[PDB]
């Protein structure tokens, strides 16, 4: 067995120096002397990067070199680019016969100045109550770079069944969006006492609560 | 009356104890004086405490195959499923180098694994004798109008006897009880012998040689995934040194009713067996009675409610219905010469009765050679038959 | 160059089955090991499978607990995925991937050797597989009433995608935002629109969002009011 | 260079012309005074213009059970089927009468049919000789970085062969051209002889024998047939007390074969084509291939050692170094002699090596002797030196 | 009494295979012939197939071109009905059906003499064997405008069953009739709910259908006019 | 082969006798005198009416009798009671080895007055036709007896593809509706001058005819 863990995301800014670590559970030396690295730009299929490890294949970059240790991997992108901007995924051996990827990390090229999110979160609608259901809308906007997390609670209670949420998309201004939903029952929303939208941005929380009544 | 239509048919008459054979297919029909006629049936056999010794595959299936190899001096390979009892494993050396996937040049270890997986087999039973039940059906002439060749039995008495538990008494609805002292006469004794079921064929086979077939087996113990002996129907081939191969070795079910010719063969049916060999028994009527034997004679007329038929043994079956009045009551029956000088047949439905009005009866009789007049009732309006 | 293109994508019961099929050109491809990895939408690269040159060795990853079946035609140059009892989580892109690596240590591309060196080097454009249950629907539109100020419409259970949404008739454009849609368990899609608009103008100005669902044919205009 | 790693490998040297003896699983290292070495290898035996003789069925199934019956006295029964030649039938005389629902008692006529579909056979075929095709892989010991048993072969000149066509000249790319006069010496000659195919094993028995075997067969002429002959040998019709008429399968005789099939000659099988046993003797001219490059000037820089020296399973070693110095195309130095340096000891496999771009390692193929050896490849300054044991 | 118990009926996606199980007891089962028939809904009577006593002679319909396999298990009392490649032409309820009367001619089942006696005397209450191809869908609801006067509201395309359909929220009850619905072709049902009103009332009285559709937990309110 | 047909439907009145009819193609003398009769009411099983041509099962009412010919087979109905309102069908076999059934009859036993249809058609709505979709609906009400034939026409030509009809269901006074659906596409509806609904009921027919002008 072997689970690769990824950064959720890592913000450079143009002509600087980024490393993105890729770290695994009862894994050893020889998980990370295969490890290969994997661009993903939005929308196209990925490329491969880096394989056993820190070798480059012909027509990658030079601005990509990779190192790996007995306890990790990392590639590291040398005079980050606009066009650097990606999600980044790396790979290995879980078992002698099987492979697995990370979770991946979105590598974000600074332009424009890092912005906080804002978050509004909506009520079910009277409308949607007389249908029997509910649906809390959490409304997350003007946020840079586009990666966020979202934890959904009920009272203090963490709550994971029946949520969905978007993949940030870019907004009108370059900042990004995205949108999450907890779905319930007008029962389930009526038997607690609040339900609350946690957005975790760039290390901070920023959380929004509402209640039935 | 279940007799009657059956080609294998017996008929035993005992002066005033009478011994009989049943066989499947085989029915005897008992007269004696005074007695009601019975008609005997061998309708099953069964072996009921059978101990499987030992059940073997004659068609197996290898799936989910899983092969593991190792760079020369890199150890020996290994699978989780060499582990697993339903998987059939091998290692063996292939040549490795740089055109190879190694760094250098040599043996690296192999290993190929496949899950065996049974599509057909053989159970080999041993069965005691004292546990071989026999179903015999009795089946009384009593002239119901439907009673005739009914295999339901929902008139016969259904007994179930043993080689041990050979004396058994049979009580018959409106005749009294039928003593039955029964033995077996089978081909060939269960001692030393196992009873081999595949499919709906079964035979008679000696014990060593069915533990020296080579085949993979099950123990009665585990009747169970943990194939022992899977390699005598599985062959790995690396002919070349360079890859390993898993192949099975083909149905041995041919093979086997080959070698099976010179034994015993036995007919089955899911557990019940078709065997070959008969039953002799002694059939005690001295508890038996005729039903009705105080009842007066018929008064009205009869009618012909079902067209003569001749059976494959020269007797006649004739149904017909009483239209008179005085049921319960007793047909008056007689087969004579063209001039009614002398009676000529003989009654084998003795004791003919009618029950109810509306049900006629069954009357089973053997005519004598060449004419003869089948008179039935009494005049007036006695019927009167010709018979050739 | 060097190409590969997947076929057999598409909408799928749950419990059905379905059957992905990669052609591959411009290499050696008897010679190659062959893998099939996914990617749900908007989420992260996972391993399904993979099968050698000879076929004698088939892995595949946990979750497929045998309901997938890797296959190949070396001579048609053809890379197969049999697919039963599929889920929700499944639904998914489905990449075929050539590992050119392997080719250069073993070009045999037979020997499973235990943690060998690998490079998914060549990849497919991936085919989509959707595994839900509805077909057609209008949405059921609801508003989320302003508490600056945003204010919205809740789009909620339609099939398939796409819907539009505009406000005021296209009048309102200025802070409008359409966020993508989600797929939930049900298999229907959902999505929002918000618009940010002045808090001094919620009680004056009126805001109506214009939903158009051409798939069903459905329209539905709904007045948002604090 | 494919060779290298193979087990079954020979070193076939000559005295211009060589004969040498190709079968699968082996392959043959050809060497000649100033001439390419050369590597051959029997990558696939082909039969191509096989008749079918015979099928037979080894394993059969009964389908589309059908049957009549009659009361007695009202004639035989009869089913369109029993004019179907894809179903097999039978007339036998069961006891009716009241209590089995005829009027009168007799023996009735009864008919059973049911349909006869193969699920496993077995397939005679008669190959003629001179239709056997054979592919020879031919790989020149060219240093190339990757010519190493590299088995895609985009390094060797595949040819095709046959027992007739027994003479063929094959080029290579910068070496000239071969000439093969090859011959079959099979195990056994294929006259009276048929190749008993199965699944994926394969077997040449007596003619005779075949034809004689007790099994439903459709005959070379009827291929994709459906009128088994003999269906009779694999069905069987039980009415034992004359009650009901049962029609049973005799179960698959594929393991019963492979018993029979014990002492033949067994033959492997791939999809019709097949790994024989047998060899091919063949002779190779040499008179056209030549030296590439017999005219070219000795590297003068120094070599660096990309891959450790490995041994093969026959004790010669295989040493990939590069080119650092400047002329390329060159010519490189080898030799391997005494630790003292006194007189050239081992020999040369992959004679005449040489470099054709700086980047692009060669891989020389050398037979070191036994015992202590000094491998120096490449010319002072900077001449390589390495020590070898030899046990 | 007698009585016959067909089990196995439900849901099949087209192309798929169900096995149908009948349980008898109280009757000399292993001696009696047994007969499989269905009936599409609203239509008639269809023989399916039969089999004998011991099972040596088993006839089929020429619409089962040998997609179903009838058989039996005596000392189980059972029937079974095992059917491949089922297409929307097969929905319907399947009855297990004895025949009683050849029993009182040949007692033994057996023999399958050309064209005896027979009685179907015997029947289940038959098992629903559904075709189809939709998982759960809600209505879409069209109004049928007025040309006394009749008046109404047209529910296409759900499933399953059933929708129930009120007038002005339960007001409207005189001269309400809601149809029973049709399976078309989709797999889909359709039904309709009329009400006749004086044609005075069609300017001056509004009539609103509330179409209820509980196992997608959907209601629609559409108001009808001229 | 034999196919066997029977009358679509019978009327009655109470105390009146009637007879149904069950005629055969490629049948003969043996057809006939194995014919069977099948008493089905409305949501009930079938129940054995008749077997052998004309012997009645113990049990079932002497009223009912029944009779055959080399041609065909007919059952006999003396003194009709509002109890016997019933779909019937007759079986016989196929061929040597296989059954086959009747079309069936709905017999209708006149309890109060007969009543003609009333039809109304109703044409697509301009919303269905928004959805891509047309479908032309016809309402059947207010008959007795419970038996009607439907038949579509595009213009002057008979139409049976897309024609879905409801079996006749009682009304909330006794008599019985029916409801008969054309699934059409836009252009198929516009393709036509006009479509017609034909009701038959006891002999007579009513046809509503809509335009898509
Ligand atoms: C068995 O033989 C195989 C082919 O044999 C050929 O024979 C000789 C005579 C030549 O014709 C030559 O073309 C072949 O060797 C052989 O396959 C070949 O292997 C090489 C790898 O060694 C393949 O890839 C090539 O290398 C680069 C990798 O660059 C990295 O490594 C090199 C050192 O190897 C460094 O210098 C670099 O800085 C990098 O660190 C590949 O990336 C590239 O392939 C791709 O290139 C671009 C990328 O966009 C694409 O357009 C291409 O289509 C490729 O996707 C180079 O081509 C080489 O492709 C491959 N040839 C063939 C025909 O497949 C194999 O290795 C031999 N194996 C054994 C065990 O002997
Ligand atoms: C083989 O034996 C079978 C059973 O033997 C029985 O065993 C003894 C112990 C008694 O139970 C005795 O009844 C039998 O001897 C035998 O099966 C039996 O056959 C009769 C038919 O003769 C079955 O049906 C019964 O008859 C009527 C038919 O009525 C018409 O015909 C009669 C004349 O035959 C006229 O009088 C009438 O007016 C009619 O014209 C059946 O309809 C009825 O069965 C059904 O009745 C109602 C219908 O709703 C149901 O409640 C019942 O459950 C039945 O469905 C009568 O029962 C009789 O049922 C049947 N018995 C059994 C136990 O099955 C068979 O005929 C013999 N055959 C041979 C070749 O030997
Ligand atoms: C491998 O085993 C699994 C688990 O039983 C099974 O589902 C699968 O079908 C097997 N593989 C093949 C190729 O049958």
């Amino acid at each position: 067995q072997s689970v690769l863990t990824q950064p959720v995301s890592v913000s450079g800014s143009p002509g600087q120096s980024i490393t993105i670590s890729c770290t695994g559970t009862s894994s050893n030396a020889d998980t990370y002397n295969l490890v290969s690295w994997y661009q993903q730009r939005p929308g196209k299929a990925p490329k491969l990067m880096i394989y056993e490890g820190t070798k480059r294949p012909s027509g990658v970059s030079n601005r990509f070199s990779a190192s790996k240790s007995a306890t990790a991997a990392s590639l590291t992108i040398s005079g980050l680019q606009p066009e650097d901007e990606a999600d980044y995924y790396c790979c290995s051996y879980a078992t002698s016969r099987t492979l697995v990827f990370g979770g991946g990390t979105k590598l974000t090229v600074v332009g424009q100045p890092k912005a906080a999110p804002s978050v509004t979160l909506f009520p079910p609608s009277s409308e949607e109550l007389q249908a029997n259901k509910a649906t809390l809308v959490c409304l997350i906007s003007d946020f840079y770079p586009g990666a966020v997390t979202v934890a959904w609670k009920a009272d203090s209670s963490p709550v994971k069944a029946g949520v969905e949420t978007t993949t940030p998309s870019k907004q009108s201004n370059n900042k990004y969006a995205a949108s999450s939903y907890l779905s319930l029952t007008p029962e389930q929303w009526k038997s607690h006492r609040s339900y609350s939208c946690q957005v975790t941005h760039e290390g901070s929380t920023v959380e929004k609560t509402v209640a039935p009544t | 009356m279940r007799c009657i239509g059956i080609s294998n048919r017996d008929f035993v008459e005992g002066v005033s104890w009478v011994d009989i054979v049943l066989e499947h297919g085989s029915c005897v029909t008992t007269m004696a004086k005074n007695k009601p006629t019975l008609d005997f049936e061998l309708i099953k056999t069964e072996a009921k405490q059978p101990a499987t010794l030992r059940k073997y595959c004659i068609e197996a299936k290898l799936t989910n195959t899983t092969t593991e190899s190792r760079c020369p001096t890199q150890g020996e390979p290994s699978l989780n499923e060499e582990q697993d009892k339903r998987f059939i494993c091998k290692h063996s050396m292939v040549d490795r180098g740089w055109g190879n996937g190694c760094g250098c040049f040599g043996k690296g270890g192999i290993v190929t694994c496949a899950k065996f997986t049974c599509k057909k087999n053989m159970e080999g039973k041993i069965v005691q004798p004292e546990n071989l039940e026999y179903t015999i059906v009795i089946t009384p002439h009593s002239g119901e109008e439907h009673a005739v060749g009914n295999d339901t039995g929902k008139h016969g008495k259904e007994i179930k006897i043993t080689p041990q538990s050979s004396t058994t008494e049979a009580e018959l609805t409106g005749y009294g009880t039928v003593t039955m002292e029964c033995s077996p006469r089978t081909g060939l004794d269960f001692n030393e012998m196992v009873l081999l079921q595949m499919e709906d064929k079964a035979w008679l086979v000696h014990r060593q040689w069915f533990l020296d077939l080579p085949l993979p087996w099950l123990p009665g113990a585990d009747t169970g995934s943990n194939w022992i002996q899977k390699e005598t129907l599985v062959t790995f081939k690396n002919p070349h040194a360079k890859k390993q191969d898993v192949v099975v070795l083909g149905s041995q079910e041919g093979a086997m009713h080959t070698a099976l010719t010179g034994a015993t063969e036995i007919q089955m049916s899911s557990g019940n067996l078709l065997f070959t060999g008969h039953l002799k028994c002694r059939l005690r009527m001295d508890k038996l009675q005729l039903k009705g034997m105080s009842y007066s004679m018929c008064t009205g007329k009869f009618k012909i409610v079902k067209e003569i038929c001749e059976t494959q043994h020269g007797t006649i079956v004739i149904r017909v219905q009483y239209e008179g009045d005085g049921s319960p009551c007793k047909i008056p029956f007689e087969i004579t010469d063209l001039e009614k000088r002398h009676v000529l047949g003989r009654l084998i439905t003795v004791n003919p009765i009618v029950t109810e009005k509306d049900s006629p009866v069954n009357i089973e009789a053997e005519p004598p050679f060449g004419d003869s007049y089948i008179i039935v009732g009494v005049e007036p309006g006695q019927l009167k038959l010709n018979w050739f | 160059e060097v190409q590969l293109v997947e076929s057999g994508g598409g909408l799928v019961r749950p419990g059905g089955s379905l059957r992905l099929s990669c052609a591959a050109s411009g290499f050696s491809y008897s010679n190659h090991w062959m893998h099939w990895v996914r990617q749900a939408p908007g989420k992260g690269l996972v391993w399904v499978s993979r099968i050698n040159s000879d076929g004698s060795t088939r892995n595949y990853a946990d979750f497929v607990k045998g309901r997938f079946t890797i296959s190949r035609d070396n001579a048609e140059n053809t890379l197969y995925l049999e697919m039963n009892s599929l889920t929700a989580d499944d639904t998914a892109v489905y990449y075929c991937v050539r590992d050119g690596v392997r080719f250069y240590y073993d070009s045999t591309g037979y020997y499973p050797d235990s943690f060998f060196k690998y490079g998914m080097d060549v990849w497919g454009q991936g085919t989509t597989v959707t595994v839900s249950s509805a077909s057609t629907k209008g949405p059921s539109v609801f508003p989320l009433a302003p508490s600056t100020a945003a204010l919205g419409c809740l789009v909620k259970d339609y099939f398939p995608e796409p819907v539009t949404v505009s406000w005021n008739s296209g009048a309102l454009t200025s802070g409008v935002h359409t966020f993508p849609a989600v797929l939930q368990s049900s298999g229907l899609y959902s999505l929002s629109s918000v618009v940010t608009v002045p808090s001094s103008s919620l009680g004056t100005q009126t805001y109506i969002c214009n939903v158009n669902h051409k798939p069903s044919n459905t329209k539905v205009d709904k007045r948002v009011e604090p």
